[PDB]
RNA sequence: UAAGGUGAUAUGAACCGUUAUAACCGGCGAUUUCCGAAUGGGGAAACCCAGUGUGUUUCGACACACUAUCAUUAACUGAAUCCAUAGGUUAAUGAGGCGAACCGGGGGAACUGAAACAUCUAAGUACCCCGAGGAAAAGAAAUCAACCGAGAUUCCCCCAG
RNA sequence: UUUUGUAUAAUGGGUCAGCGACUUAUAUUCUGUAGCAAGGUUAACCGAAUAGGGGAGCCGAAGGGAAACCGAGUCUUAACUGGGCGUUAAGUUGCAGGGUAUAGACCCGAAACCCGGUGAUCUAGCCAUGGGCAGGUUGAAGGUUGGGUAACACUAACUGGAGGACCGAACCGACUAAUGUUGAAAAAUUAGCGGAUGACUUGUGGCUGGGGGUGAAAGGCCAAUCAAACCGGGAGAUAGCU
RNA sequence: GUUUAUUAAAAACACAGCACUGUGCAAACACGAAAGUGGACGUAUACGGUGUGACGCCUGCCCGGUGUAAACGGCGGCCGUAACUAUAACGGUCCUAAGGUAG
RNA sequence: UGAGCCUUGAUGUGUAGGAUAGGUGGGAGGCUUUGAAGUGUGGACGCCAGUCUGCAUGGAGCCGACCUUGAAAUACCACCCUUUAAUGUUUGAUGUUCUAACGUUGACCCGUAAUCCGGGUUGCGGACAGUGUCUGGUGGGUAGUUUGACUGGGGCGGUCU
RNA sequence: GCUUGACUGCGAGCGUGACGGCGCGAGCAGGUGCGAAAGCAGGUCAUAGUGAUCCGGUGGUUCUGAAUGGAAGGGCCAUCGCUCAACGGAUAAAAGGUACUCCGGG
């Protein structure tokens, strides 16, 4: 699924407005992208499909205390 | 951004510093491969303590 | 509680009991075939096909307790690869399924009106999906009001069509 | 019943018995009746529960102007001889009835649109595994010999058994004629007809699902139906029509 | 051969042959919100799309707009040329790229 | 290589002139023999008046109102405008190098008696490829735009206030 | 010859139309013009010379002002932009040609 796992961002339903004002359905798709990690601590590559806002927010935090609430909510890697 | 360096990577660094780089080098270098530590308002002072 | 009774179509037959073990009515316990979450493997439902420990004064074939899946924890093992993970097995806990309405959430139309029609509308309605309980949700202000003040959330009647 | 006009040959009823159509819910207006009267009335709720309490609130007795504002006066204009709108003339709460609007709103009756499921046991196409094609006739490549050539070319027998070959059984299909048209049968029968060793046909199992599938292409077929299947729901859709 | 099972079997559909365009492989293209699959366990003598319809005489001229026309297309005037007309294979022109060949 | 910028220093004639002196502000003591005014050109600006500086004639004065200028200090101290020079910071174009992002429907090894998937190693491309957000253009291949009313069997063609 | 009465605020009452509209309009108050004065002038001898509503432009009105004073926005007055020519004017939004046409009827 399109969820990143990180922020918790996942697709909703917008619409495109027209100039006569016609409303069609479509899903507003988040920057998701798969990037390779590597754990010093348990010796692996890890691969994580997270946002570029996500990858902003282990910037900022670090891979550990987010690992630390990615073993919390079910989280698979 | 605000990492802080370690190693005797290339003319930005001199065993530690605030700069202001890229993404790349950040993540892509410097997030996990090592040689540095995120920008937390708490790990950059206690590298400056250390 | 009892002189009646062995449910009914439904008689008949064979009987039990009558002063305390007939039947009727209730609580508890056990048995609870097979299919069906169906759970040892399969399977065209009430079927087919196996293994490990325990038992045969008839130790051939078989019955009994097991042996489905997922999540977490613990233990034992355990790769490239040193360290260590992944992987495999076992133990324990919980779930899988059904159920009329109610609740939260994720998707979610058109017919029709506008006497045409596209904004709007119908409508977050019908329908689908996930989860929980006797309720759910929400709930103790970064809320209102206007210089007086109100003091969590919930439901009803006004204000107010 | 509809029509200017119906016995009209414009529509409907074979008959009888039973059922069946101007209602419900909420606002607003009018009439009659009923209490109180410049006052009338309670909603939620409490409640010995249609009692009583409870007047939060609503209407009216004052209107004008878009509004501030002014006020039995107001608006306009610099102000009116003025002009428009009002003033001392009773409303309110009940009940019943006649309308209006919202809803299916007196009752029955569309081509269509969308959502959720079910069907490839019929037919269209594909895949995997099997079966069938009586009989006769014509005779391709290749092999051998003879005529002919310096030798092939070309030619005459025999062998050979190829054909999206021919005639014609089962089988497949329906071109003609006839019957059947409240059928023997919701497409068949009778006699002629075309293929019938192939682009043939068939048994079994699977696959392709509806705005889609399939299609040697007719807009054919998808369970006796298809210019968008069936079932359930929005839906008692909408009608200016009968 | 095939088609409107149930009012139309043909001049309709299909058909080998011929031709054009595109595709260099993780292919073009298609079913798919994606994974994946077909194409194809194939590799420009292969594949997809399109047109015509055996065969013979044969496909003549033109690349200006979107060298290549069997693509989207075109093939008009003036005179010259095949025994007494007309038509003009051919050779100039109007710079608009060039003008109906055979039958 | 083009544009901005941080620091270092020059840079500015109404006209004569020890000298091409920018603006408003402090100021009566500073330097040179650790070699000075005053004169000269080369590249350089030019109204060819000269100045900047490398070089150089020279070996003792510059200076403060100065005896000159409409405006006085290259005695000293400050934020500055224009021109212009240097490395470097910042942002773009061109091409090269990378190997870490990423892809690998190339090969090998392990989980694994597995053509799935995951990991490692290696090679190939490569900051492209591909993707999300916003947006310009193309696009009767598709849809909505619905495209009006009066007319005597009739061929033309009009009319609307 | 002289002048702006082609001025504002009005206006009883009327005709004609379903209405809007149009038309005359005695006369009040202020301020004008002509004439010596009485008096007349609120456009054109009359019947056609017209575009309403919405939106936008311009100025004013201190009228309101989502806490206050502002401000924004709204309201009122005057005016302009439409062959809305299909002209009492349906929606922000279609015109056409079939000489590329076809079906049904008389």
């Amino acid at each position: 699924s399109r969820v990143c796992q990180v922020t918790g961002k996942r697709p909703v339903t917008g619409n495109n407005r027209s100039h006569a004002l016609n409303a069609t359905k479509r899903r507003f798709l988040p920057n998701l992208h798969s990037h390779r990690f590597w754990v010093e601590s348990e010796k692996r590559f890890v691969t994580l499909r997270v946002s570029a806002k996500g990858m902003r927010v282990i910037d900022k935090k670090g891979i550990d205390t987010v690992l630390a609430e990615l073993r919390a909510r079910g989280e698979k890697y | 951004m605000q990492v802080i360096l370690l190693d005797k990577v290339a003319n930005l660094g001199s065993l530690g510093d605030q700069v202001n780089v890229k993404a790349g080098y950040a993540r892509n270098f410097l997030v996990p491969q090592g040689k540095a530590v995120p920008a937390t308002k708490k790990n950059i002072e206690f590298f400056e303590a250390r």
